[PDB]
RNA sequence: AUAGGAGGGUGCGGCCCGAAAGGAAUGAGCCUCCCCGAAGGAAACCGCGGCGACGCGGGAGUACGAGGGGAGGGGACCGGGGUUGCACCGUCCGUCUUGAAACACGGGGCAGGGAGUUCGCGGCCGUGGCGAGGUUAAGGGGGUUAAGCCCCGUAGCCGCAGGGAAACCGACAUGCCCGCAGCCGGGCUUAUGCCCGGUGAGGGGCGGGGUGCGAAAGCGCCCGGAGUCACGGCCGCGAG
RNA sequence: CAGGAUGGCCUCCCCGGAGGUAGGCGGUGGGGUAGAGCACUGAUUGGAGGUGCAGGGGGCGAAAGCCCCCGGCCUCCUGUCAAACUCCGAACCCACCGCCGCCGUAGAUGGGGGGAGUAGGGUGGCGGUGUAAGCCGUCCACCGAGAGGGGAACAACCCAGACCGGGGUUAAGGCCCCAAAGUGCCGGCUAAGUGUUACUCCAAAGGGUGUCCCGGGCCUUAGACAGGUCGAGGUCCGGGGCCCCGAAAAUGGACGGGGCUCAAGCCGGCCGCCGAGACCCCGGCGCACGGACCGAUUGGUCCGUGAUCGGGUAGGCGGGCGUGCCGGUGGCGUAGAAGCCGGGCC
RNA sequence: CUCAGGCGGGUCAGGAAUCCGCCGUAGAGUGCAAGGGCAAAAGCCGGCCUGACUGGACCCGUAACAGAGGCGGGUCCAGCCCCGAAAGGGUGGCCUAGCGAACCCCUGUGCCUCCCCGGUGGGGGCCAGGGAUGACAGAAAAGCUACCCUGGGGAUAACAGAGUCGUCUCGGGCGAGAGCCCAUAUCGACCCCGAGGCUUGCUACCUCGCUGUCGGCUCUUCCCAUCCUGGCCCUGCAGCAGGGGCCAAGGGUGGGGGUGUUCACCCAUUAAAGGGGAACGUGAGCUGGGUUUAGACCGUCGUGAGACAGGUCGGAUGCUA
RNA sequence: GGUACGGCGGCCAUAGCGGGGGGGCCACACCCGGUCUCAUUUCGAACCCGGAAGUUAAGCCCCCCAGCGAUCCCGGUUGUACUGCCCUCCGAGAGGGGGCGGGAAGCCGGGGACGCCGCCGGCCA
């Protein structure tokens, strides 16, 4: 299963084990989100950061809208179909979808940034950025609500 | 009051062997042979007092990188110096 | 002459100046119309959910949107400056201190003056000359208005062999391995590039050797040629 | 001991050439803290049984010793402890190995050289100490050496780490007025202006048929309680929420102020808005690294990457502006030099 | 070979002399503190010995990470030896304390060396051991200052402010009781919970390029935990009075003796002659009696200079807003 | 290949302490006697030497137990005590709480446990 994980909390105030664990994650910034695996490594991963991201499962169409729309080369260039049919061979859509299933990964696209860097969500996020989404804020584990606030961050 | 450390500083449980183990360890131990590259584990062993390493490295893991007399050469890495001791395999326990 | 903050900051308004050096009659502020457009982004109205604030689908990613272009009208200002008003913000400068607006110290105004300099020794770097050699010192000759310029000057100093308190003894111009860059052969790759295998200066490690201590083994230092001079800079020590 | 030296932490340059480990997963080992417990060592209430056991008190006997009480010593039951106790024992930390992740041939790990500054720290959590304030260490988060947006002002608390000109959306938090955003919605509580306080500031023991509720017993709709008569719920207890009493200070005055009572207070939830230099986008500058092309002494033009460059005290390094004079080179000036006063441009 | 302690049995012999048996995980011992380690031993009893030796190498600790003179320790090579049948062990004490640079001097040993050369006496050098610096990483070493001076320090005391409230002042909870019965008219043990900043102490946060002290006089203002005046409640309140408590800060709360005194004591009156805050209010308003310089005396201490939070006499108070 | 035989060992109590029953082809012992080897701080008690008259009483070998000690598993106490990270959650204070990640000790009940394994030899076949 792929994960998309969203740093949600800022740069100060921050320890030097978390602060490295978000270094390794590439969540250098606040509104930055990535798609990883959800292997034991990654899990402790994020286990050990949970105080300052949120994760969840990420479907195909949320990921296809992700990569047509906040997603970008070196250069920050856009990504485009043609450019995508053309080293490829298929649409975002297919692409999406097909790393979503786990046949191929996002590295299989060249010169594809790692990082998205997503817009602050429409309406704010609805939940104190000190307590956990569980509690009702808006930190740590949310499961497949991660893809209605990717939808409010494009 | 700043104390100093010396060899026995603090070893009170350390350095205290269970009270069903008391007396002479098995031979095994003992006659325990290695080889050069092999990693070992240091557990000193109370009873002896013979190539006892300082106990501020109990507990370490090392590797051997020779055998001079009946003692064992274990290298270590304490912060960022090369430390090498002389241990008599007795102290010595085999990594996995 | 009814208004409060270290005397300022952002924006604009009122009054006033506005020849030159800024733009401008080859057209200013200004007025009207058309095209494209990033991130962002409504609503009238219709249908539905909720006790409610309200929300959801269409309208619609539409109207609008920083900015980028075009056309028409008019005909002298715009930029800039002095003062002041309004809205919001702003407790001076230097200094020791954990901590300065401080009821901690130095602070009436202005003009001039004012604080890492020189030598000797040493470590290092930037550059240049010569090179198993490098370099002159004091001084001498030629020439010159002149102290500038030219030539000579091997005494001396450092280096070429180290070890030892001393007597004293006295070493690889490469025997071997690993190996970066470069070179050579091959494979893939549009190309760059990557990989495999050799050779590999410099680099690293053995082996061997000189000497001191030792009865010896064995250890310390040294051994397969790069040093020397000059200019400039940083620093250490002694001189105020 | 208001001072120095060697290290640690910073910066600049060079050699060398393929590994490195701040985070995670699994494994191989180490530990005796928290908690707990009496199995050692030392404490600790009462009872029962055994032991005359070198004890004491009486009665009792010439003398050999008895009878009880108490005391001591063991076992068991009962009720309690330990920073200098441990038959047990976490969380957690450390060493090593494999892997994930990240960094590295645009040169890391490491090595050599040059220059420093620093030897008064503070707040905050934890530990020893103290009535407390405080004193002494530890953790490296923030101030020191840190802008902007808030807590009324605040070093330390929350958001947030900042090149320059613009647009948009969010963060802390807030929405009755001051003051941008609701006199917003559903259910309940408070009658004391309690409260209107995240923290830097906030009063207790003991009480309240003051109110709103939960649970458990006795009688229990003409068989209950209050005063054989009436004729519907009473009797008690243990708890939970808000509030009340306990509650006295000196210039006049502090929820920031006004003020606020089906709130503009509290409790359990929700809806929409407003709000930073944060995040997103367009344009510009510089910097670090790599590349092409071009300079008769350190360089110059242009392209590529930067989510992984842009605060800054002590300090290190690079570039540039200004002043007097000398060797050259090119010039200006009585048709007006230097200097001075007010303006325009870069 | 097995200890400490205990039990049972034994001539004097008993609590305790010596002896037999059994239980006995160390409850003994190991030179000396404590911790750790030791049971066919590291303990006890015997035999034989001097490895508590000579020439050297590497490594750990003091001193983690992360620099080190000196010192301590560990693993070894060689020589000469000791014990043992052999394996094996021996570089002091089972491990952790009992100790020390330069210069100089003394001793051991066998080499080098002293100015043209050689001999002798003497000197110098290399290696090893020793004499100590306890302020123990190594000066040789008594005091006063009130006649004092300089550079500084709020890195640091006294006065005052700030924090705290142990202490101080003032309350509260329970009720053993004392009150002829009756805990609560009144007093209220032993315990427990607080308020104030009005006593003292503690800290050392602001102030040492100066914030002028105590007391008194003058003058202004504030708090209530109320002494009198106004109004009430309980009473072990007959009246006159008392004891306890509540509301209440408009007004009053005075004059004198000794003492520098605040305070406390005393006197005659009075309705009463309240306690406190305002930089212990008020010295650019006063006075200067005390304290706290420079002079001097007494007592005590010191060899002395001298000192005393011991007395005693004298001892300066700046101003044009 | 069999053996209620022995020697040398590994883990070092789930293996120890204490009880009940059975056994001796061989083998191990108890046992008989002290000239020689060896010894008593006396003692042939131990140690040693020379043996097989007798015994399986016990050392030993085989089977069993749960009184003590130890220790493995399951259920309850219990996700209790304690604890890592974050917090604009409550509390006058002491302290507690929410989310994610770990998690006892002791006690009660029911089972387990009176050891497992390696090399070789003796006797018989």
């Amino acid at each position: 299963a792929k994960l998309a994980v969203i740093r949600i909390r800022g740069r100060v105030n921050v320890k030097r084990p978390v602060r490295d664990t978000l270094a390794m994650l590439r969540l250098h910034r606040v509104n930055h989100c990535v798609i990883v695996d959800d292997t034991p490594s990654y899990l402790g991963m994020l286990q050990k950061a949970k105080d300052y991201i949120t994760w969840g499962e990420i479907n195909a169409e949320t990921l296809a809208k992700l990569i047509r729309k906040r997603g970008r080369l070196i250069g920050n260039k856009p990504v485009t179909d043609e450019y995508v049919k053309e080293k490829l061979g298929m649409t975002i859509e297919e692409f999406a979808q097909k790393v979503v299933n786990g046949e191929m990964s996002l590295k299989d696209l060249p010169n594809l940034k790692p990082v998205f860097r997503l817009h602050p969500p429409r309406g704010g996020f609805r939940g104190s950025k000190k307590r956990s989404f569980k509690e009702g804020g808006a930190l740590g584990y949310r499961g497949e609500k991660i893809n209605e606030l990717i939808e409010r961050m494009l | 009051v700043q104390k100093a450390h010396s060899f026995r500083r603090k070893t009170r449980k350390k350095l205290s062997k269970h009270p069903r183990r008391r007396g002479l360890p098995p031979l095994t131990r003992f006659l325990q042979e290695f080889e050069v590259g092999q990693r070992v584990h240091i557990v000193i062993e109370p009873s002896y007092h013979k190539g006892m390493p300082d106990p501020r490295f109990h507990g370490r893991t090392g590797t051997v990188v020779g055998k001079r007399g009946e003692a064992y050469i274990v290298e270590i890495k304490d912060g960022s110096k090369v430390k090498t001791l002389f241990i008599h395999p007795v102290h010595l326990r085999p990594q996995k």
